[PDB]
């Protein structure tokens, strides 16, 4: 792996946050 | 109350820009030398470093760009700086550089090699926002930082001891850390974590898992868009007069400012500029760990993930030559702008509601909710 796993959100919007 | 907040750090942007101006008129550089991202940087860090030196400045001869290895009397800097903040200290000022160059690392690298030294998962990424980011920064400076990052700290501060005043240190850092957390169990079981005053592996294992929880239900975590110097100076320098016209970190000030921005960077042979203007791009807003769809979605164009981006880094090292080195100009420009949150969202759709909006919509007036149904490339820049 050595990736990332989830999304920090740095804007205020409608999205589906990613893990 | 738009008249200390929107104003009070308007006139420390002021500052910036000012000395930004009066170091440009020292080293007595051009305007195109002026917007070299490249020398804006090297003076950010020689004033930082004096307040808490010398570093390398490019120049620009018939042809080709020459690079001087220059030194100022540490003094001489603080002397300038204040001269620029009316003799003041602002450490915001130098706290917001402090950013600027936090946010630019968190896109340019990946630091697993002290995650997993430190005992935590190297896919915990998300949650290292401003792991580079002094201590020195301010209160403001480290609400910006990620849940993982704290805990970065804690486990070395505590690992090296269970391996006086440290104390107050050590049940604040908790503090600020579950201020991060945002549900019942999250807030409580921090506390349980701050009871020991020798926390030993019972913390060291309790909080990486605090860690992982955050990974799904996020936290709140600031995000300050924290241009380059030179962006400030030129502005500054342009008539704009930000204590009065007042100016954000989380509006659409930055974006705007962002819109006329003339910045120019030094660029490796082999390079895409395209690729470059991007990095920079992300560095002015802590997008970094952003939903790449999204990120290209305000963007305007592709944001192409970590690995497929051609570039090493924006500074460059001793070790290169400037023979074989050109320079571009930044593409900063976004499609639309968006309030840079805090909140980590909760209940799988979050932010329900919050939408996008356009450059010409100076107010919040109205948003646009964004369809991700798309042919998209990616959610993890890592």
């Amino acid at each position: 792996s050595s990736g990332q796993i989830s999304i920090q959100p740095t804007f205020s919007v409608q999205r589906n946050l990613p893990f | 109350n738009a008249t200390e907040i929107r104003a009070s750090v308007g006139k420390m942007i002021d500052g910036i820009g000012r000395f930004y101006i009066q170091m440009c008129t020292e080293l007595k550089l051009s305007d195109y030398e002026g917007r070299l991202i490249q020398n804006s940087l090297t003076i950010e860090r020689m004033v930082l470093s004096a307040f808490d030196t010398g570093g390398p400045i490019y120049r620009r001869v018939d042809g080709k760009w020459r690079r001087e290895l220059i030194l100022y009397d540490k003094e001489e800097i603080r002397r300038i700086w204040r001269q620029a903040n009316n003799g003041d200290d602002a450490t915001a000022g130098l706290t917001h550089m402090m950013i600027w160059h936090s946010n630019l690392n968190d896109a340019t690298y990946q630091r697993t090699r002290a995650l997993v030294r430190t005992g935590m998962d190297p896919r915990m990424c998300s949650l290292m926002q401003g792991s580079t980011l002094p201590r020195r920064s301010g209160a403001a400076g480290a609400a910006v930082k990620g849940v993982g990052t704290m805990v970065m700290e804690l486990i070395r501060m505590i690992k090296r001891g269970i391996n006086r005043r440290t104390r107050i240190a050590y049940e604040r850092m908790c503090n600020i850390l579950k201020g991060k957390f945002q549900t019942a169990a999250q807030r409580t079981m921090v506390d349980q974590v701050r009871e020991s005053r020798n926390p030993g592996n019972a913390e060291f294992e309790d909080l990486i898992f605090l860690a992982r929880s955050a990974l799904i239900l996020r936290g709140s975590v600031a995000h300050k868009s924290c241009l380059p110097a030179c962006v400030y100076g030129s502005a500054v320098a342009s008539g704009y007069d930000f204590e009065r016209e007042g100016y954000s970190l989380v509006g659409i000030d930055p974006f705007r400012l962002l819109q006329n921005s003339q910045v120019y960077s030094l660029i490796r042979p082999n390079e895409n500029p395209a690729h470059k203007s991007q990095l920079v791009w992300m560095a002015c807003h802590s997008a970094a760990f952003e939903d790449l769809r999204v990120s290209s979605f305000i963007r305007g164009t592709k944001v192409v993930p970590r690995g497929k981006l051609s570039t090493r880094g924006v500074q460059i090292a001793s070790n290169e030559n400037m023979e074989t080195m050109e320079s571009s100009t930044l593409e900063l420009r976004s499609r639309y702008w968006a309030i840079r949150t805090r909140s980590g969202g909760n209940t799988d759709v979050s932010f329900q509601g919050r939408g996008v909006f356009e450059l010409s919509d100076e107010k919040a007036t109205s948003p646009i909710v964004p369809s991700f149904d798309m042919s998209n490339e990616g959610s993890y820049f890592f």
